[PDB]
């Protein structure tokens, strides 16, 4: 759904 | 001071990540339309929105909280760390924000002077609060770790009262002479509160008349 903040948040 | 410490970590935190002076020079260098002021405005938003993510990352315990929520937390505190940033620019006049070109590209993007007049008034009161660095930074984080945002409530209030008693006590350790100025700050959040109704229609109207946003932006507010 928010998959562009997962990954900032994941890197 | 019985562990402060954590302001340690977040004023390292609070200057860690910061907008490269390539991307901020085009405040200043670049053409004045209303296009181009949109543009860079959007540019600026989008790149502080990755800043926000990696200062947020790094407060205490934020990556211990649920993920869902913590999401939750990212998208309630966007816009709000965004004007409290931009006030930081102008109220301290940062030499990279260009705050007089800054504010000719803000007054020049498509803008309702309904908007502009509140948004200039908030960012003449907080700068009247003469606030330090410190304080700036730990609003910001207390903001970000807001327990009332849409979509448990209780952990997030764990993170967050460590940081009010901190922002509590260096207003009585850095403003003795006035009591009320904790209580000043905490009155300026509910005027910043304000901003996501107004943002929410800037948005729309901007939106009807084709402007479009980047991927991040448009996850983080909805778009
Ligand atoms: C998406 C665009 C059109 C937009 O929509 N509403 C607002 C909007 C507006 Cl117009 C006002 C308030 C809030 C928002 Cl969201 C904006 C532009 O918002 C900005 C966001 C960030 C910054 C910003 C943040 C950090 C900076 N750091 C430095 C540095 O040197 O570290 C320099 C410049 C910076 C600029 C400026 C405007």
């Amino acid at each position: 759904d928010h998959q562009l903040l997962r990954y900032l948040l994941d890197k | 001071p019985d562990q402060q410490t954590l302001l340690h970590f977040i004023m390292d935190s609070y200057n860690k990540q910061r907008m490269p002076q390539e991307i901020t020079n085009k405040i200043l260098k670049e053409e004045f339309s209303a296009e181009e002021n949109f543009l860079i405005l959007t540019e600026m938003a989008t790149n502080h929105v990755q800043v926000l993510v990696e200062f947020t990352k790094k407060l205490p315990g934020f990556q211990t909280l649920d993920h869902e929520d913590q999401i939750a937390l990212l998208k309630g505190s966007a816009v709000e760390a965004m004007f409290l940033r931009s006030a930081e620019i102008f109220n301290k006049k940062l030499p990279s924000g260009h705050s007089d070109l800054l504010e000719e590209r803000i007054r020049n993007s498509g803008i309702s002077d309904e908007y502009i007049t509140p948004m200039f008034s908030f960012y003449k009161s907080i700068g009247e609060l003469k606030m330090t660095q410190e304080e700036y930074a730990l609003l910001t984080a207390i903001v970000i770790l807001s327990p009332d945002r849409q979509y448990d409530r209780e952990a997030v209030e764990k993170l967050q009262e460590p940081l009010l008693d901190v922002l509590q006590k260096l207003c009585k350790i850095h403003q003795p002479e006035n009591p009320q100025h904790f209580a000043e700050l905490l009155g300026r959040l509910t005027e910043l509160r304000t901003f996501n109704h107004h943002h929410a229609e800037m948005l729309m109207s901007w939106r009807v008349n084709d402007h479009k946003f980047t991927p991040l932006l448009e996850e983080i507010w909805d778009v």
